[PDB]
C-alpha cells in the first residue's frame, strides 16, 4: 500500500503448496506438434496432450496416473494385461521392450482384436 | 495502556492467470501485517507558598 | 463461442473513365470487407486454505 | 474391516536427536520426504506432506539452471534441491524453471 498513513509490517506466511500438479503447462519446441487427446513427451513430462500445439504455444498434459485408453502401439508386439509399457518417443508409439525407452504405464487390458489398450499412466519419472 | 499494542490483520494474495484447457489452477497466498506501538507518558508541575 | 465470427460486406467498386466515341468501357469489379476476430479466455485462481 | 486407513496424502513422523522442522518446509526424515506441517522439535511428532503435488521452493542451489523437465534431487547433506543426479535422492521433476529470484515449480515423486 504506497502512501499509507503508518509503516505497517508484512510478514508472509510460507505455502509450499502451488497446486494440485495433475497437470502440467508445456511449451512446444521446433520439431514437436500436439493434437487433442494424444499422448506425447514433451520436456521430459509425458502425458495427454488436451489441447492443439504447433510451434512454440502451450499445451497442458494430463499426468493424473489415471486410466487410460490409447491405441497407438506397436502392432506386432503383444501387450498382456500387466505387461509394463514404454514409450518410443523416435517411433511415437508405446511398446513393451524398454532398450531406451521412458517407461510410461502398465496395461490393464490387454491387446484386443483392434489393437486397443487400457494401463494406468505412471508418475513421470 | 502504559504502552499501546499494534493492530493485526490477515490478507489474502491471488492472481489470476490464463487457464487454458483443462489445466491446474496455482493458488495463492495468506499474509498478515501488524501496525505500531504508542506510549504515553506524564507530565506536572506545581507551586508552594 | 470462444472465437467470435468476422464481420463481412460486399462492395462494389467502378471507376468513370471519360469515354472517347469509340473505346470499349471498361468494367468493374467487386470486392469484400472482412472484419476483424475476437477470442473470448478463461482466467481463473483459488485458494486452499 | 478395511485396509486403506487413511488417503495417504499425508504421513507422520518423530523427529530424531539431529532433525528439527519448521513450518511448511522440506525435509527428508525416515525415507519421507515432504513439506512439514508442524515446527517440530526433538522426539516430536509431525506430519508432512507427500502429496504428489506441484510445490514451489526457492530452497534450491543456485549454481545451475534448472530448466523444465530436469529432475529434481534432493542433498540431504546441504539440504537444498539440486539437479546433480548423484548419490542424493531424488524428489520431482522441474514444471516451471528458475527465475530471476530462483523460485522453482516442482511436481513430488511417490517415494521410490
Amino acid at each position: 500500500f504506497k502512501g499509507q498513513p503508518t509503516p505497517s509490517t508484512i510478514t508472509q506466511i510460507t505455502r509450499a503448496k502451488i497446486s494440485d500438479g495433475k497437470s502440467v503447462r508445456v511449451i512446444l519446441s521446433e520439431g514437436e506438434s500436439t493434437k487433442t487427446q494424444q499422448f506425447y513427451l514433451i520436456n521430459g513430462f509425458f502425458g495427454v496432450a488436451m489441447q492443439d500445439g504447433e510451434k512454440g504455444d502451450e499445451v497442458t498434459l494430463q499426468i493424473e496416473q489415471a486410466e487410460y485408453e490409447t491405441d497407438n502401439i506397436v502392432t506386432s508386439e503383444a501387450f498382456e494385461a500387466g505387461k509394463l509399457i514404454y514409450w518410443d518417443n523416435t517411433a511415437k508409439k508405446f511398446t513393451t521392450t524398454s532398450a531406451s525407452n521412458r517407461l510410461v504405464g502398465r496395461v490393464t487390458d490387454g491387446k484386443d482384436s483392434n489393437n486397443v489398450i487400457w494401463f494406468i499412466l505412471l508418475p513421470q519419472q | 495502556p502504559q504502552v499501546m499494542d499494534a493492530k493485526w490483520a490477515l490478507q489474502g494474495n491471488c492472481v489470476f492467470l490464463e487457464h487454458i484447457e483443462g489445466e491446474e489452477i496455482k493458488f495463492g497466498t495468506i499474509n498478515a501485517e501488524n501496525g505500531p506501538v504508542a506510549r504515553i507518558q506524564t507530565y506536572a508541575t506545581g507551586f508552594e507558598y
